């Protein structure tokens, strides 16, 4: 089990925006700007969304978005395309020198 | 006022700086031997860092 | 262009230990960390460690520690995950993933920054 809590599903339609509550605490995520997160496709490889907080890698593009807030940062999609309706997991530095993930969070786009 | 005992071999940290034009010192210049002091008057910021 | 390769899908029995090989393909081996990731199959994903080439040093995740220890052969351009002890709780997809940067300053070992993915083996065990 992940030490980050994360929801497990949002649903909706296309053209939406999205939060979606990546959770730590101060050895985690409040101390260190390392935060990231991961699309996962149903049988994919993952794909790099976000990294560092937010800096968008070539290839994503401006419908996806995040921020830091305290002990929680979270993924904010815009502009939704079904296909996009894939999973999505936070991914985080937790000290020593340890990297977690979290969550199941499957998008849903009808 | 404000003597710092900090010690470094060739170049000097976190000490005063001068009034004016970067001022040389020294005891002689006959005897080359004598440690030449300068004194700034700008400072030059050094960062060191164990990653470790 | 780059690319990251690994050896297809796998079948053992449980206990066996299991030697997971990791290609690394068009890029200097040398330059960039290395990660490894478990995938129980249709779930989450679940973090192992990682490996520095030009060092040799590893450290896995203090839930394996005494358990799975990477290594690898540069002339052959090869990573390997070696776990021992295999439970069938370690059903999983396997994966290898391109880190941060190396350096001699600075340090991107703990950075999550996995840039590509290696294609995987699924381990059949039960
Ligand atoms: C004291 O002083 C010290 C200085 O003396 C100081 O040290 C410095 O510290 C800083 C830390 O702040 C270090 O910064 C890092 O530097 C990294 C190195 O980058 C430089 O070099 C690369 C080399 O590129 C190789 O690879 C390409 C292929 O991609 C090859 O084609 C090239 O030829 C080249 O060579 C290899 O391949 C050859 C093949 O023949 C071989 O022959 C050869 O031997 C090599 O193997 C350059 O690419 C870099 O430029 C690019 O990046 C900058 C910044 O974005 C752009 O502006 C520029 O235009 C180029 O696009 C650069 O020249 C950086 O990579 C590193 O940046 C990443 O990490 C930081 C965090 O550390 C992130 O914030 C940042 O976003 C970067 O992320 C990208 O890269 C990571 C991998 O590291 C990816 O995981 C990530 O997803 C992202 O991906 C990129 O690529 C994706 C596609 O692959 C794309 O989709 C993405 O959108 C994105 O573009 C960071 O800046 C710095 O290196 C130290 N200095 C030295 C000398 O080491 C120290 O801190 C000081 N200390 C104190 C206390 O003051
Ligand atoms: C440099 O090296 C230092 C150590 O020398 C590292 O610091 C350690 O960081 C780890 C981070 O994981 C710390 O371990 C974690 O401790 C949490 C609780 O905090 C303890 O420590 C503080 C500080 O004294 C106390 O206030 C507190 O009461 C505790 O004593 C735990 O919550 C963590 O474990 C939980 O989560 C993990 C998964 O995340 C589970 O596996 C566990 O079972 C458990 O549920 C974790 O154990 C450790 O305490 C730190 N040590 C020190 C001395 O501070 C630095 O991170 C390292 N890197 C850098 C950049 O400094």
């Amino acid at each position: 089990q992940s030490a980050l809590t994360q929801p497990a599903s949002v649903s909706g339609s296309p053209g939406q925006s999205i939060t979606i509550s990546c959770t730590g605490t101060s050895y985690d995520v409040g101390s260190y700007n390392l935060v990231s997160w991961y699309q996962q496709h149903p049988g994919k490889a993952p794909k790099l969304m976000i990294y560092e907080v937010s800096k968008r890698p070539s290839g994503v593009s401006n419908r996806f978005s995040g921020s830091k807030s305290g002990n929680t940062a979270s993924l904010t999609i815009s502009g939704l395309q079904a296909e996009d309706e894939a999973d999505y997991y936070c991914c985080s530095y937790a000290g020593s020198s340890t990297v977690v993930f979290g969550g199941g969070t499957k998008l849903t786009v009808l | 006022h404000g003597i710092r005992p900090v010690v470094s071999t060739q170049l000097l940290l976190n000490g005063s700086l001068a009034e004016k034009e970067i001022v040389i010192r020294s005891e002689n210049l006959t005897n080359n031997a004598k440690i030449i002091i300068v004194h700034l008057h700008t400072p030059v910021e050094i960062v060191c860092t164990r990653p470790n | 262009q780059v690319q990251l390769v690994q050896s297809g899908a796998e079948v053992k029995k449980p206990g066996a230990s299991v030697k997971v090989s990791c290609k690394a393909s068009g890029y200097t081996f040398t330059d960039y960390y290395i990660h490894w990731v478990r995938q129980a199959p249709g779930q989450g994903l679940e973090w192992m460690g990682w490996i520095n080439p030009n060092t040799g040093r590893t450290n896995s995740a203090q839930k394996f520690q005494g358990r799975v220890t990477m290594t690898r052969d540069t002339s052959i351009s090869t990573a390997y995950m070696e776990l021992s002890r295999l439970r069938s709780d370690d059903t999983a997809v396997y994966y290898c993933a391109r880190g941060g940067w190396i350096g001699l300053y600075y340090d991107s070992s703990g950075y999550p920054n996995f840039d590509y993915w290696g294609q995987g083996t699924l381990v059949t065990v039960s």
